[PDB]
């Protein structure tokens, strides 16, 4: 997530648009940190790699 | 038998060691004593390093 | 606000909505330029409160009453 | 135990540090030096200014026996500008009665002195003070800083003109009057004009007013310009404070010299933008308007040195910023791909098709196009802005594996490719690579002296970057003999003439921005090649320019190397002509890219370059001259031991900056060699449309807004921590007297965060600031950078200090503190321990001086350093030891430090309180400063202060001491009895600076305490003679006084200065 | 005027709503804009270019100057057009192209027509031409200048999308006008601004908001909602909850006077709660005659996501025993500050799945569960004691118990022979563990907890999942995990601080310090992921139903009323399993009865003598084999139960029959 | 263990973390001081 931070703004990759998506670094405020394309891919395989798998 | 079976982790990376969450994601603090920055380091020179590359 | 109200009644004085002769985004730099405002009374302030509340809460600051 | 245990847990649980440390590094460094958050310099105050509000403490006693109800005007709902109580005092509560559109988040409230204040100074370094009362008496200096910093710093508004209303009664004589907006407005006037009351009474209230002058009420002046417009600025005379009018005309002050009006906006963006773009100012009179952005160079300079700091040796930070500038270049750029022509001027080729090698095949294969090489060319281009933080060294990959052979078709063609793009790079040791790239390929075939045998012939030509590396006979061409070596000597020769010469551009305006380069002088921007600009608008190619003369003598060099008699035989005919004709033909490309780069690149850089949100950091350009090679350039940020000049502690104390960043030569020269413009353009018209929605932006304006804060806090600072440690600076220290401790290292960074995080919870930033400096010693900080060419010619760049108002106005409200520390609530002196019965009424904050003595009064004991207890044995009284060996009983005059009594609380307690309360003696602790609280009695009922001062006494421990308990009696207004009353604590000195007024509300004050309502305070109304302007600052505080209010609009850059597109 | 609100301001569904009486403000007059379809372009826009610069121009932007896009078709769908419809084309366009547009036989061998058709550009013919390449700023600029804007490509930030040509080529200005997206363009354009861009949750407002402010701040006309009402006099969406912030700070009262030590901010407290505790701006004593807390005070803070102070800006935890060092036992309120919107229903619940929450030992599970069993609103119970199974009973049935069975683990270390040298050894004097000596015995409580626990752990949870949806409550993530919990999984935490609580809790089987070493044990054997606060749950069980009491408490009980439960067939010798509840307006539940409850089967087997009840009712056992229900599938407009237990409604024996869902009401 | 429960000075690490700010000559030296293990016997 943060390999890519500073590298790729913007340029959405391959069918997944760049979003926004706020965080709680670095005391108590939070910014609004606008990510690209490929870290939304990023969140949205975190909260599959978190909540685990279903196996019907 | 196969999927029921979880990894047995002794010395699990401490709490003190993350935090903020960035959406669903807590950034690792290099300052830790877990074995953990060194895979964390590895994979983010290589991520970086496929970032920049252009193809 | 008035340019562009003035350009729209020219626009419908005229049968085109486009209008050949307008008030506003013309050329000219007119910033500076100033209206007749009911923001402000005749003494240079704001009207946030009317002047008729503002002289009631005036004389009423210090009224007297009978005594208890 | 385990209550002990739970309290050491919940102790260290709490006791935590608010410290964060930096571990998210990089990226928080790039966003901010990529885009910096801006601070809210303007805000508006719609009510009045004031800090200091009349509280009552005891309720006025309007029903009485001696008195009728009908004369208290109490009683017939006369509202009255002080409160009617028995006892009024004044305290400190920093923006009430107020309307502002942003809060500073700071604010220092005082409760009433009947309440504790305690938690107002156990805030800073008291994490081990254990019980919720009490602080420790050795942050007091640092607290009471802190306290005045939030002052100042949450003091900072600007006043409104809100609106007025002629009087509709008889009370004044046509004055114009002041409305504030609110939901209970009408509760205002009353407080805000004391003269505006009637006078029915002989109460002190009425006495005053009708003393007061009558002719100073509201609005006296003001500044109406225009018709039907809001008046520029008003004077009104209303309830306010000295101090406070002072800091915001301060503030205002400084916000004044930075004010701009449109007309040099305009002159400053036309010569920003060289005619490219045209903007347009109105001409006409106006309504004020307030805009300030001007600053001076000073805070500039600080501020790039700041952000220089920031990017140390990473590598990481700046490639963002070239990527972002690379970006901004391919927007603009005429400059475009033309995909066709490498392969148009390749496919006819005259060879032969039995033969195996094949130049153009190969020249195809190794020079591959893929328009990431115009990127990569961009941001080689751009690097050139920044070649004191980065060199822009050409990538390893690109140099021949091993080494190469002039036998071999490929590795010549890239020692071509090496040779067309090393030029362009930033790299002070190209030539001598350019040189070594050629001369490790032909090692054998053909040999030249070396320096010595480890940097040999036939090391690689990367491994040249140091500037003394460089080959003597590369230095000195007569070393390369013409017979064993012609080749090698040609080439030499080459790179010595015809190597492209520095330049400059002369980019941006001095007038609104500052100048942010240094070491070079101001509105200058150096280049590694040289520039003529063009003097027709349609531009057709042209080959008389640097880059296209190199690439011509590159081609002739490798066709006398393929010509020659030791190397053609070896190489079969065709080929031979069929490579001849590759490089005549590779000589007379079509590319334009080098006109461009001659002509049109330096126009459009120094367009670029003044709205860049990192400025241009330079040193100068030096070809193949090893004397004037720039290395370790270096900054500092603190003196070392003792020199207090940075011009001695300068060379000696620096950290180097800067970082290599790698390019690769096969996209650098398939841009150089492969470009077009559009088929038919004009350089004006299509630098217009592609530069005019550049120039609408307003970001390096507000950057200049947050380089004002960035110069600000190092001075406040400086100047906070030189009043609690001992620095080099010249600064004015008035809080000697409040007692602190000896300051380590780590107390100086503590102090110097808390700081920080109020300057920039106060100024609404969200980034680091003032941080880089805290990661060095707070104790002594300076300034300053430098760099040193190779021969040891250093040259350095201190820029001076300039005045920081924030600092100015916490020292004057110190000042003022130093007079007027009871208001904030403070005692000045010692107290004094012992029994006093009696049936009088004085306060003990202003005790008779018959009870009070000092080390100068005859038989007093004065103990300190050395103190023992040696008990009594059958009936002789114990003794303790003096300070000058006597022995001495529990009976007399004592002095004690206050660290003696906390070292020994348990043992001197146990030894001295029955005594104190039964005995004689009298024990005076010297404190220096100190809180208090006040406890009222009833004068006429038996009141003890035993309780209280045992309650007291008990609690004092090594770390912390708790606020001084006083008894004072309650002044009333008619004839009472007597009771008997007992005074433990009294203090040293007249300390009833806070009392106000005493039985308001009441004809006199007979029994107790009395005060009228100070006289020396309301000045301006009380003496006629007094101009109302004049203030006695530094004294007192006068709770009225003259204060102007502002009516300046703040508009948009842009809704005022257009751009006609 | 123009007055900008961090919200979603439509025409319609805004006015209706309102928001001025949910921001504060007291507001015919006001005439409300629409930006949905803003949203969304600026959501198109964000891929092709930068965000910054699009928050940029779309801030220098008017709202009040009515204009509009238009699409043109490509060019050689444009030619097209013309020629198949050819009285539309323009005036502009030249003599010779637009004379051999208007004529047949027209085709590609044409010589002069083709030299005219790649000679054409349209550069004259539409003038004002947005094309692929223009900045967002040059874009915004036009649309201030002109009513109407040309475009080629479809991503465009403004007023509004229309096509120039037919489908097939491409291949109200009232007093006070509020809005969502603030405008710099206008000298005078307020902004209210009493919330903090702290909570705002659109994250797309968020954002916009953030860098306005970044990089105008000076410039901007910021006011307050009480002078926005001053300046403009002179279905019902359920989940929608109205928050507030509390400024309150704790007085030390002493036996003279008062003396305030610290001041407190808590978050996002629901204004509907505050309104039935009947709280005041006043101070108030928080503790029973017992010691322990009043209840509301305990309400507020598990309502709530975030508990800190004012003079720092850290996280701040409440001491819940009585001890000297932070001891709160005396609050008062100083008003409220900010004011918004927020959805309670998370974006995680999705389909309806068993629950299951994580929280530490040392929480007050006991009291909170003591308190929810006592709730009720409409002829219904939120959550009684049922449907939750404690976080202990998940090991409590076993012959040496899990405790117990940690207990014994002092054999095998080295140096101690009880479990009071056990906690001697681990915990120092500072009852703060010891890194090296709590590491070490880690790794002998681990096997114990993956070995003897987790596959009871596994049958315990299966089996309670089978017979019916309950909430589940469990000390650690790994304990969920390891044991395959099939349901939501949900990490909670507490302001309170635990370690205390356990301190204070006494005969919980053991030394007290062993509980504090195992609370320990159990925190680090939890896996790394951030804990939501107990604040989001405890609103979603509780603050909606609420808003139905206030809405349907008058209307009728039966016509409201409904449910949905498995229906057994009639001719099954030897039925109404219900699943869900909603109590719902009759508007609501009509709609719900045409959606077909369809393609959702399970295998039911109901065997067992009588669950002792109030009515003749025995238990079944249903286990789900398809998917599972989509709460929008059932609403947003109607409230439900979040827990059921599985019984059905009536001798004999019993056997397995594949039911189906069913909605019946009266 | 007796001079380091008396000894007034505490050793933290990350100063020197701070202070670099984190192959390269930056991070090697990190890498060889390996700071964040907390043992000074």
């Amino acid at each position: 997530h943060e390999g890519v931070a500073s590298s790729s703004i913007g340029k959405p990759f391959m069918g997944v648009p760049a979003s926004i998506v706020n965080d709680e670094s670095v005391v108590g405020v939070r910014a609004a940190r606008p990510i690209s394309g490929m870290q939304n891919m990023i969140q949205h395989l975190s909260k599959l790699y978190k909540r685990g798998f279903s196996y019907r | 038998q196969e999927y029921t079976q979880s990894p047995e982790i002794k010395v699990p990376i401490p709490q003190k060691d993350w935090t903020g969450p960035i959406g669903e994601i807590r950034i690792l603090k290099d300052t830790t004593s877990s074995i953990a920055r060194y895979l964390y380091r590895t994979w983010y020179l290589a991520a970086a390093r496929m970032a920049a590359q252009p193809r | 606000d008035e340019a562009d109200d003035a350009t729209k009644k020219q626009a419908k004085d005229t049968e085109k909505a486009k209008a050949q002769v307008t008030y506003s985004d013309t050329g000219i730099n007119n910033a500076n330029e100033l209206s007749r405002s009911g923001n402000v009374d005749n003494e240079g302030g704001s009207n946030q409160k009317p002047m008729s509340t503002r002289i009631a809460e005036a004389t009423s600051a210090i009224v007297s009453k009978h005594p208890a | 135990e385990i209550q002990r245990h739970i309290t050491e847990f919940i102790s260290s649980w709490q006791n935590h540090p608010i410290v964060q440390v930096s571990a998210d590094v990089e990226n928080r460094k790039t966003a901010q030096l990529l885009h910096a958050d801006t601070p809210r310099l303007v805000t508006w105050d719609a009510g009045l200014c004031t800090s200091f509000k009349i509280v009552p403490i005891v309720p006025a006693q309007v029903p009485q026996d001696v008195l009728a109800y009908t004369f208290f005007t109490s009683s017939y709902a006369i509202q009255s500008p002080f409160p009617e109580a028995a006892v009024s005092r004044i305290v400190v509560h920093t923006r009430w009665a107020s309307n502002v559109d942003f809060d500073r988040d700071s604010s220092v409230i005082m409760a009433p002195p009947t309440e504790n204040n305690i938690h107002l100074f156990k805030q800073l370094l008291n994490t081990e003070t254990l019980s919720v009362r009490g602080a420790n008496p050795l942050m007091f200096r640092a607290n009471v800083l802190h306290m005045l910093l939030e002052f100042v710093l949450d003091n900072l508004y600007l006043n409104r003109h809100t609106g007025f209303s002629q009087d509709h009664t008889p009370f004044t004589e046509g004055a114009n009057l002041r409305s504030l907006p609110g939901p209970d407005a009408e509760k205002w006037y009353s407080i805000m004009y004391p003269t505006r009351m009637g006078t029915p009474n002989v109460s002190k209230i009425c006495n005053f007013v009708a003393s007061c002058v009558r002719n100073r009420v509201g609005r006296f002046d003001r500044a109406q310009m225009m018709n039907g417009a809001m008046s520029e600025w008003v004077d009104v005379f209303e309830t306010s404070d000295a101090l406070t009018v002072s800091i915001r005309g301060r503030w205002m002050a400084r916000l004044a010299r930075m004010n701009i009006n449109p007309t040099e906006i305009e002159w400053a963006l036309t010569e920003c933008a060289q005619g490219y773009v045209t903007v347009t100012s109105p001409y006409a009179p106006s309504v004020n308007r307030l805009m300030p952005y001007r600053i001076s160079n000073a805070e500039r300079q600080i501020s790039q040195i700041i952000r220089v700091m920031n990017i140390g040796n990473n590598a990481t930070v700046i490639q963002p910023v070239l990527q972002d500038i690379s970006v901004l270049l391919q927007r603009i750029s005429p400059l475009q791909i033309d995909p066709t022509i490498i392969s148009n001027t390749m496919s006819t080729v005259s060879e032969s098709t039995t033969q195996t090698l094949s130049p153009a095949s190969s020249i195809l294969g190794k020079l591959r196009p893929s328009n990431s090489d115009f990127s990569s060319f961009r941001v080689a281009l751009a690097g050139w802005l920044y070649n004191g933080v980065v060199t822009t060294v050409i990538d390893d990959s690109s140099y021949p594996k091993d080494g190469g052979s002039v036998t071999s078709l490929e590795n010549l063609w890239d020692f071509f490719i090496l040779a067309l793009a090393l030029p362009l790079t930033t790299d002070p040791c190209a030539p001598v690579k350019a040189f070594m790239t050629l001369a490790n390929m032909m090692v054998g075939f053909e040999t030249i002296p070396m320096d010595n045998q480890i940097y040999t012939q036939s090391r690689r030509a990367s491994a040249f970057s140091t500037p003394h590396t460089w080959p003597r006979c590369f230095m000195n061409i007569q070393l390369i003999s013409p017979i064993d070596a012609p080749i090698l000597r040609q080439w030499a020769e080459i790179i010595h003439r015809y190597w492209p010469n520095p330049s400059q551009i002369r980019y941006g305006t001095p007038n609104v921005f500052g100048s942010a380069n240094l070491f070079t002088p101001p509105e200058v921007l150096l280049l590694p090649i040289d520039h003529q600009p063009a003097n027709v608008t349609t531009p057709t190619l042209d080959f008389t320019n640097e880059l296209t003369n190199w690439r011509a003598r590159v081609c002739e060099l490798m066709k006398n190397l393929v010509d020659n008699q030791r190397y053609q035989p070896g190489w079969t005919q065709s080929l031979v002509s069929s490579m001849r004709g590759t490089l005549g033909k590779l000589k007379l490309i079509k590319s334009m890219t080098p006109m461009y780069l001659q002509q049109l690149a330096p126009v459009e850089l120094a367009v670029i370059a003044p709205m860049l949100p990192f400025p241009p950091f330079q040193v100068p350009y030096v070809r193949l001259d090893r004397d004037r090679v720039p290395t370790m350039v270096g900054v500092t940020r603190q003196s070392r031991d003792t020199i207090t000049q940075p011009a001695l502690s300068l060379s000696t104390t620096n950290t180097t900056v800067g970082v290599p960043l790698a390019l690769d030569a096969r996209a650098i020269t398939v841009a150089l060699l492969s470009g077009k413009y559009p088929p038919d353009l004009v350089t004006n018209v299509w630098y217009a449309d592609a530069i005019y929605p550049m120039y609408a932006d307003t970001e390096v304006f507000s950057n200049l807004q947050r380089d004002v804060i960035t110069c600000e806090a190092v001075q406040t600072l400086v100047t906070l921590v030189a009043q609690i440690s001992e620095t080099q600076y010249p600064v004015d220290r008035y809080l000697d007297w409040i007692p602190s401790l000896r300051a380590s290292a780590a107390t100086a960074a503590t102090f110097a965060e808390w700081v920080n995080t109020s300057m920039k919870t106060a100024f609404d930033l969200s980034d680091m600031l003032l941080e880089p400096l805290l990661s060095g010693d707070p104790r002594m900080t300076q300034l300053a950078i430098q760099y040193q060419q190779y021969n040891g010619r250093t040259f350095n760049v201190i820029p001076e200090m300039p005045g920081s108002v924030i600092a100015d106005c916490v020292q004057l409200t110190a000042e003022v503190f130093n007079h007027e520390y009871n208001l904030f609530g403070i005692a000045r002196g010692d107290i004094i321990i012992g029994r006093v019965q009696s049936t009088h009424l004085w306060s003990p904050l202003a005790p008779p001086p018959d009870l009070v003595f000092d080390r100068d009064t005859p038989g007093v004991h004065i103990f300190g350093r050395d103190c023992r207890i040696s008990f009594g044995m059958n009936g002789a009284a114990p003794m303790i030891r003096d300070e000058t060996g006597m022995m001495v009983p529990f009976e007399g005059n004592w002095i004690f430090p206050l660290a003696l009594w906390q070292m020994n609380t348990r043992y001197f307690n146990q030894q001295f309180d029955a005594w104190i309360k039964t005995g004689e003696l009298r024990i005076r602790i010297e404190m220096g400063a100190y809180p208090y609280m006040l406890h009222y009695y009833d004068p006429r009922q038996y009141a003890n202060a035993w309780n209280l001062t045992s309650a007291w006494l008990e609690e004092i421990t090594p770390t912390s001491i708790p606020s001084v308990p006083f008894m004072v009696p309650i002044s009333s207004d008619h004839d009472i009895s007597s009771a008997p009353a007992v005074q433990y604590i009294i203090s040293t000195e007249y300390n009833d600076r806070s009392l106000f007024c005493t039985n308001s509300s009441s004809p006199q004050t007979i029994a107790g305490p009395d005060k009228h309502i100070p006289v020396e305070r309301y000045n301006i109304l009380t003496n006629p003679d007094a101009p109302p302007t004049q203030i006695q600052l530094p004294e007192v505080v006068d709770l009225y006084n003259v204060v102007t209010r502002y009516a300046y609009e703040t508009p948009p850059i842009t809704a005022v200065v257009m751009g006609v597109p | 005027a123009y007055i900008a609100v961090p919200a979603v301001v439509d025409s319609r569904s805004s006015e209706a709503i309102g928001l001025l009486e949910s921001f504060g403000v007291d507001a015919n007059d006001v005439s409300y804009q629409d930006h949905d379809y803003v949203v969304d372009q600026l959501q198109y826009m964000l891929d092709g270019y930068e965000a910054g610069d699009v928050i940029d121009a779309l801030v220098y932007r008017n709202w009040l100057h009515h204009s509009v896009y238009c699409l043109l078709p490509p060019k050689s769908q444009l030619l097209e057009y013309w020629k198949s419809n050819p009285s539309v084309i323009p005036d502009n366009v030249d003599r010779r192209l637009r004379k051999r547009l208007m004529l047949k036989k027209d085709l590609r061998k044409d010589d002069e027509y083709n030299q005219l058709a790649r000679a054409f550009k349209i550069s004259d013919v539409y003038a004002p031409l947005i094309s692929s390449t223009t900045s967002p700023m040059t874009m915004i600029q036009n649309l201030n200048q002109g009513e109407i804007v040309y475009t080629t490509t479809d991503r465009v930030i403004g007023a509004r999308v229309l096509l120039y040509a037919p489908r097939k080529y491409y291949a109200p200005h009232s007093r006070f006008n509020v809005g969502t997206f603030p405008s710099i363009a206008t000298p005078k354009c307020s902004v209210m601004s009493g919330v903090d861009i702290e909570s705002i949750p659109n994250e797309f407002i968020k954002l916009f908001y953030q860098r306005v402010k970044s990089i105008h701040a000076n410039i901007l006309n910021d006011i307050s909602p009480q002078i926005v009402s001053d300046m403009i006099n002179r279905h019902v969406d359920v989940y929608r909850v109205d928050v507030v912030n509390v400024l309150f700070e704790v007085v030390d009262v002493a036996d003279g006077l008062r003396s305030v030590s610290r001041k407190l901010i808590m978050h996002t407290v629901p204004v509907c709660i505050l309104e039935l505790l009947g709280i005041e701006i006043a101070d108030y004593c928080i503790r029973q005659e017992d010691g322990m807390f009043t209840d509301w005070f305990l309400l507020l803070t598990m309502l709530s996501d975030g508990l800190t102070d004012r003079r720092t800006h850290c996280q701040y935890l409440i001491n819940p025993s009585s001890m000297p060092p932070d001891v709160i036992l005396n609050i008062s309120i100083t008003g409220f500050i900010n004011r918004h919107t927020i959805d309670v229903m998370p974006d995680v619940y999705d389909f309806i799945k068993p629950i299951g929450a994580v929280l530490p030992k040392g929480s007050f599970k006991s009291t909170i569960m003591r308190v929810l069993d006592s709730i009720s609103v409409l002829g219904v119970k939120i959550m009684p004691r049922a449907h939750v199974v404690d976080s202990d009973e998940v090991g409590e049935q076993m012959e040496p118990t899990f405790e117990h069975a940690v207990m014994e683990i002092y054999k095998g270390i080295a140096g101690v022979d009880s479990l009071d040298d056990l906690t001697k050894w681990v915990l120092n004097s500072d009852l703060v563990p010891h890194d090296d000596r709590l590491g070490q015995l880690f790794q002998a409580f681990l096997p114990l907890a993956k070995d003897l626990l987790a596959p009871m752990a596994r049958q315990f949870y299966d089996n309670s999942m089978s017979e019916g949806r309950l909430l589940t409550f469990a000390h650690a993530d790994s304990e969920l995990l390891n044991a395959n919990y099939f349901g939501h999984l949900l990490r909670l935490k507490i302001p309170y601080i635990t370690e205390v609580n356990l301190m204070i809790r006494k005969n919980r089987e053991g030394g007290e310090l062993f509980q504090l070493v195992l609370s320990y044990l159990y925190k680090m054997y939890a896996t790394s992921a951030q804990p939501k606060w107990f604040g989001s749950l405890l609103r979603l069980l509780i603050c909606p139903w609420l808003h139905m009491e206030k809405l349907i408490g008058e209307a009728d009980p039966a016509s409201t009323s409904a449910e949905i439960g498995w229906h057994v067939p009639r001719e099954q010798l030897m039925g109404f399993i219900p699943y869900v509840s909603i109590r719902a307006p009759r508007l609501v539940i009509e709609e719900l009865m045409e959606k077909n409850w369809g393609q959702y089967h399970a295998q039911v087997i109901v065997t067992d003598q009588l669950v002792v009840g109030e009515p003749r009712r025995v238990s079944a056992k249903a286990v789900i084999k398809g998917n599972h229900l989509p709460v929008k599938l059932i609403s947003r407009f109607a409230c439900f139960t979040l827990t059921s237990k599985y019984e059905m409604r009536l001798t004999g024996r019993g056997a397995a029959y594949n039911a189906r869902l069913a909605f019946r009401s009266d």
